[PDB]
């Protein structure tokens, strides 16, 4: 705020996003970043935290692999979830029957809801691993990548309380709201 | 009020030479016209109608 | 209703700035977005006027519970804009998003520019140093607007017929004015002698009531006597 | 023809100060002008021309 | 960055143009299309400044592996504009397909028209005989824009006050160079008498010094002696 | 072709109003929105204009069976505007159906302006009480506008530099004018005595030829004999 | 048409739309609202008529139970009434296999053409029902809505002939043919 | 380029489409014209050539009727050849679950690719043979159309080198690239 | 430079009715402002000043 020249002065405006989040009647998604891991995504009431490491929780031979979104309801006990789990994937850019599956938990066990995607970058599924990650490009306005090119990058996928100190993010939810339709946003 | 702005901004105004010349024109023509006025002689008129009565000198 | 405005104007109140305040901008500075649609404040302009109305109709109880569509923001927000933002995001360049805009003032009449996004890189904002060629420039055009402006709003009210006839008033009047100042030879005069008028005479040198011979007497036009 | 709508129009132009301002100031520059033009003699030359010969009064 | 200049300029090199050169464009005629989103060139122009700037970021090895989008290419072409001119292919009407463009050009000082796209039919490039409506006016046009830039460059410096301060003082000195011209009488004179100055006289025909009896003398103003 | 048009001009027949008859706006009306996005009336226009280029093509008998698309029609219409209306229908705020459009004449010399579109609400028609406030701004702005035009008009045909070539050839005629009125002293006269001429004398009041000798006699500039 | 200030005067110009309906030389969709309950849909050659009130004449366990389009084949006799069906509800926006399925009759019947959609207010369908309320909210361009919160309230579709007196709308065509995509009007 | 009026030239300006097409980093699909039959597609490392004619290669007595993307995968060895089959048939506009199929070769010979579609124009497949015309005409850009009203117009699609003549055309790859969505274009 | 730019284009501005009335009026006013001049006399002063001491002719 310097004046500039003569008779004319320097000023700038700065808006607050707390006003617009906590105002809209309709719920809104909200993303974002904590760290360079903890990838955070809420909507409706279901709030998921992402995570990128080398640690496998699920197999083939022992849960779901879904194939096809109707085999998507097998996975959680609420519908919100299951809506904001194919929200999602439909967002980053995921075709069901033409892409290597994901692996989900079934519904009768007590433990909670978990889901795995593979994203390494070896072999074959090096390639997926480029569609992947440009979809989360296009989303986050910024990627913490936290996987090299090692032998195995799982991406898990498990619901938590949303913590109070996140940045308020809209470049995220304008996009994501963007990319997709046929979405309703309830209250 | 358009006169106060323009006599707050002479300076920013003065850095144009058909700016200058403009305003030199007004005021040698305004002075001008004042030398050509008492030339003339109706204030001449006027103060003989205002002295007309008072004193013969 | 919503921001198609045709023309002390629009207002922001606390729950919209972040230094809790309101500022209000002049209607000349709003107008200039009313068809662009290329300017990342009138966007979010909108968006903020869409909240306030939702909060009207709400205080109205329409109760209409008719859920939002992404549709209405895709409809609000210039995607193409967002897609070059993100482009520009990808490729290392300078971008901005939507948090910090600035602009220049004019305090005298309290003119202002319309306010430019403050462009970001590495997670930092761009600063004066490599900014500098921007403010200058705005500085200059905004004057130049000004000065314009008054012109078309005085330009707006007066025939150019008048104008055309005032003039050629004035210079009819200064022809006359010189014509008057050198005057023109009224009669003839015979050489020697004085003036003969009201006798006027012919280019003999005579006159037709007797008074003056025909001698052939030279002749000299004359104004005076 | 920009004359005749002037002509039509005068009622509404007539609410600005300076249109009354300027059509006074060419109005009385046209009347002035013909006084001048009357007090030059051109017009006495004229007549003198289409006078010769005819009379010597 | 990208096309969003806010104002010799903008040049292309051989690998765009078919000539194998390199052309530059005034920024004034550049300027033109910074918001429009009907025209063919700043399209194909937009694409160019893409490939470019590409180009760059793979010079400065930012190895970022992101596989390209149609939603970039759809957010630099007008999409609108393609459909009407696939609109018109299908209806059997003239069109172009972005690969020649012509423009009206101002040897005296360098100016030029915005270019426009040389519409075919039949696979066949229109020709003169059917396109001679437009030169004509599109060179009327550049005559009319030139004389009014200049006009409003030099609009743009001069106040408005100043003007009509120099109009009036100049119909003022006008007048009182009439007034001069003309003379007033001053003083009465006795007729029949010589100038009775100093000793002004009265109404009555004296003066109230007693030179002058108060005698009801006739008296008629005169300005000279 | 289709509507770009690059400028008595456009007109429409029974078949399109619901008066069964025949209206033709002027040009420069039509030319207003040969870039806008966001006017109802000129939509509307785009839709019928393709109607009657379809009707051609079928009396052309180009035969081509062609399935229309929707894409077509998406690429006619503003979606963003029928969405604005859609969000201001459930919002219970005033809007319009591209049904009835209104405009300011101006009978003197057959100018108007661009029609608006007639809002409703309630399955009504807002009234004159309500839509007051916009016919008189309309009005003054279609005044102010036509002023303007032929201002430009005229404008765009003569050089400034002629201009001030005339208004620098009048001030120094005017100055002339003066200099001639008032007249400058030329030679010297002794004083006392007649005028010395031919013979002009120096600063000491002398001449010489020797006519006139070195004396110190007082000298006085003189204009006149 | 009042006179306005001086040589100035006020004139208005209304369309008319029997001309465009009736001279684009391909089909347009014409969606049409009859009293409060009457709703129309014309297509093509399927001309649908759609109501809402509260009896049932399809059950579950005697009828088709429509899951996905591939599935839809087995409702009608005509290609054109499956494309106009199939065009209506992806236009509404419902999700084939993530919301509650909706019931049909089989062709093999001499009965005729008849679907029925639950959209009642209460229970689980309650969510449903804002979902599907939004669709023809967004398509009619107003919406008699004829159900209150009672116990069910079953939309009901059957094709009929055309009503010579429906209002020619055309700002519900501009929707229709907005939503939908990858749709080619025939003549 | 001759002179106008007075003081002004006419002057043109033709850009290279060469300098385009072989630098941008990202490949781009290419859609091309040889003579009045050979029409020609490319994307990524698929080069496929299609022809319109009346022979018939393929029964469906014999070989695999494509019903479902997902039943795709049968039919190549390699998956960009998949992905811009299923990106061509999209792009023209087939319903895969409302429109009669197209038959395609398993994988397990040593034969090669082929793939073949009815567009005949005789009577119910009349009806279809408008949709894909339709299609096709919205891609290339124009449409040397090689099948009259004749019994059979079956196309075949099979993949062979590039030729070195064809021209750059640019308008198809615009076309291409906004009809279909969510595609990744590689390096 | 715009005097030479006007004196290049001479021929395209000429066709005007204005253009020629406004040129031929400031030749006459330039043609007659020398003429004032002339009949003035301070030129006459100059080469009095000139002359003061050469010839008393
Ligand atoms: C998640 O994806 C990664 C992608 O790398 C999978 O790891 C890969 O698993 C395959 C299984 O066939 C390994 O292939 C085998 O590797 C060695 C030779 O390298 C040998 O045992 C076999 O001949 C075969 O080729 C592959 O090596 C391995 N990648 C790496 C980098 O080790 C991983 O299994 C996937 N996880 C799940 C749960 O599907
Ligand atoms: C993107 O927009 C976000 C808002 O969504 C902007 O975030 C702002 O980032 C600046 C960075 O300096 C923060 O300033 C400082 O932050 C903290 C917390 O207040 C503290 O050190 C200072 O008091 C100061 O405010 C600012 O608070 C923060 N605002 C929000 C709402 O998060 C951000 O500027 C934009 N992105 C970038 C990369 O700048
Ligand atoms: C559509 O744009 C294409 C480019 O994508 C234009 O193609 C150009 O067509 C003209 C037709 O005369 C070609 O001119 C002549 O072509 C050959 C080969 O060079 C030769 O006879 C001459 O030397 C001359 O160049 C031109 O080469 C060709 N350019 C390219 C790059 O293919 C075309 O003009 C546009 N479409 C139509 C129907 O005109
Ligand atoms: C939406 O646009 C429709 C046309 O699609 C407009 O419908 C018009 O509504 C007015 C209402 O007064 C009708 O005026 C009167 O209607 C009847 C039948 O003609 C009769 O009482 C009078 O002769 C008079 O015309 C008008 O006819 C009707 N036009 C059509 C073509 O339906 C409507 O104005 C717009 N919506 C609203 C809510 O106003
Ligand atoms: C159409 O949807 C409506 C949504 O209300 C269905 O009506 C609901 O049917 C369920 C069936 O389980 C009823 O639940 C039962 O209700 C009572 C207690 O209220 C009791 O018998 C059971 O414990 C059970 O909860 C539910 O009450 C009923 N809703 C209302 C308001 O009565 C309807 O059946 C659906 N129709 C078809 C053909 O699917
Ligand atoms: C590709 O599509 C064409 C579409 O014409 C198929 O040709 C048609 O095949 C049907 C098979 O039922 C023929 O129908 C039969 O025709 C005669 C009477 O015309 C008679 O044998 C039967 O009563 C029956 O109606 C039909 O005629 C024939 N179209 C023509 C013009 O000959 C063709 O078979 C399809 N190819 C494949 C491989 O599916
Ligand atoms: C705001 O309204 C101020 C307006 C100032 C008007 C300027 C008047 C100038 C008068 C000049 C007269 C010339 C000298 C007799
Ligand atoms: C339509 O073309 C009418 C044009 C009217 C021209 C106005 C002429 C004004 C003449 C004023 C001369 C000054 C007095 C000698
Ligand atoms: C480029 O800068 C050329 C500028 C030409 C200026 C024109 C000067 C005209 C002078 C006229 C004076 C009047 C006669 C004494
Ligand atoms: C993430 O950062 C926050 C803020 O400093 C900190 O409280 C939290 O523990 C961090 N998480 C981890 C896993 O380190
Ligand atoms: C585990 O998941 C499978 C796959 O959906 C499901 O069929 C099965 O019922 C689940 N297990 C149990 C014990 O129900
Ligand atoms: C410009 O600065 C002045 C200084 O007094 C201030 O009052 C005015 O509000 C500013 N204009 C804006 C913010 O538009
Ligand atoms: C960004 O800033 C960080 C420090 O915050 C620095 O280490 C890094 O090099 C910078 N990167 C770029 C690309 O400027
Ligand atoms: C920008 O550069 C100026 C140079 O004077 C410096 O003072 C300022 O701190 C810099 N800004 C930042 C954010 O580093
Ligand atoms: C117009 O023609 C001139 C002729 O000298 C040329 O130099 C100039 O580049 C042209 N202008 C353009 C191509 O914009
Ligand atoms: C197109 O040109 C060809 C020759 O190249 C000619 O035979 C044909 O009639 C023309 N068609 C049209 C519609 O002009
Ligand atoms: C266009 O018509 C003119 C008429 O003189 C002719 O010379 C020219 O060859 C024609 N152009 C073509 C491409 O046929
Ligand atoms: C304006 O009113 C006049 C009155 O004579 C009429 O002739 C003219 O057509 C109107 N202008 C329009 C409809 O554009
Ligand atoms: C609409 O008008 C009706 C009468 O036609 C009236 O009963 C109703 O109250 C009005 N509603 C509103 C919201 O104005
Ligand atoms: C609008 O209000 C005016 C007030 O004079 C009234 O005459 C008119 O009938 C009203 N219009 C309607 C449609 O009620
Ligand atoms: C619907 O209204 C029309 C027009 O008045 C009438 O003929 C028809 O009988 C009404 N339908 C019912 C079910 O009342
Ligand atoms: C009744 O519908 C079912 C479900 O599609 C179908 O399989 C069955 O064949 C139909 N009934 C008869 C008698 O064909
Ligand atoms: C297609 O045309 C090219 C170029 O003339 C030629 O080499 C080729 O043989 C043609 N193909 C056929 C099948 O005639
Ligand atoms: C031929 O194709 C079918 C259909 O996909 C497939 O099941 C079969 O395995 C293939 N043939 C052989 C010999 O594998």
């Amino acid at each position: 705020a310097f004046k500039i020249g003569l008779h004319t002065e320097f000023q700038t405006v700065s808006f607050s996003m707390v006003g617009l989040f906590s105002n809209n009647p309709h719920d809104l998604p909200l993303l974002c970043t904590l760290n360079k891991s903890h990838l955070y995504i809420k909507g409706g009431n279901a709030s998921f935290k992402i995570s990128f490491d080398d640690i496998a929780v699920l197999l083939p031979e022992y849960d779901v692999i879904i194939q096809h979104p109707a085999d998507m309801s097998w996975c959680s006990k609420s519908d919100d979830q299951i809506w904001l789990s194919q929200w999602f994937m439909n967002a980053v850019g995921h075709d069901w029957y033409l892409d290597p599956p994901f692996l989900c938990r079934n519904r009768t066990k007590t433990e909670g809801f978990i889901f795995q995607v593979n994203t390494s970058k070896t072999g074959i599924n090096e390639n997926y691993a480029k569609k992947f990650k440009t979809g989360m490009h296009h989303l986050y306005r910024e990627y913490p990548d936290s996987c090299l090119d090692g032998k195995l990058c799982l991406m898990k996928a498990q619901p938590t309380s949303w913590p109070l100190q996140c940045p308020l993010d809209h470049v995220n939810t304008l996009h994501f709201l963007t990319r997709g339709k046929n979405i309703q946003l309830p209250r | 009020g358009q006169f106060i702005s323009f006599m707050q901004e002479i300076p920013t105004f003065l850095q144009e030479a058909l700016n200058i010349a403009l305003v030199a024109v007004s005021l040698i023509a305004i002075i001008k016209g004042v030398v050509n006025l008492y030339k003339s002689g109706l204030f001449q008129f006027f103060v003989f109608l205002a002295l007309a009565g008072r004193s013969c000198t | 209703a919503f921001f198609s405005w045709s023309l002390g104007g629009y207002c922001l109140e606390e729950w919209m700035l972040v230094a809790a305040k309101m500022k209000c901008f002049g209607n000349t500075a709003v107008a200039k977005c009313n068809l662009n649609h290329d300017s990342e404040f009138c966007d979010m302009l909108r968006l903020f006027d869409y909240n306030k109305n939702a909060i009207k109709t709400l205080n109205d109880e329409t109760k209409k519970q008719v859920n939002l569509m992404g549709q209405t923001i895709n409809a609000l927000i210039s995607d193409n804009l967002l897609m070059k933002n993100k482009i520009r995001e990808l490729m290392s360049v300078p971008y901005c998003n939507y948090t910090k805009f600035w602009y220049v003032n004019h305090t005298l009449s309290g003119q202002h520019s319309l306010p430019r996004c403050w462009l970001i890189k590495n997670n930092s904002y761009l600063n004066i140093s490599d900014f500098r060629n921007d403010w200058i420039l705005e500085s200059d055009f905004l004057i130049s607007e000004m000065l314009s402006k008054e012109y078309s709003d005085r330009q707006g009210k007066t025939p150019l017929t008048l104008v055309d006839i005032c003039f050629w008033s004035t210079v009819f009047f200064t022809a006359s004015l010189f014509l008057h100042l050198v005057g023109i030879p009224t009669h003839r005069h015979i050489r020697g002698e004085a003036c003969p008028l009201p006798h006027r005479l012919n280019s003999l040198g005579g006159c037709r009531c007797g008074k003056y011979p025909n001698l052939k007497k030279p002749t000299v036009w004359r104004r005076g006597h």
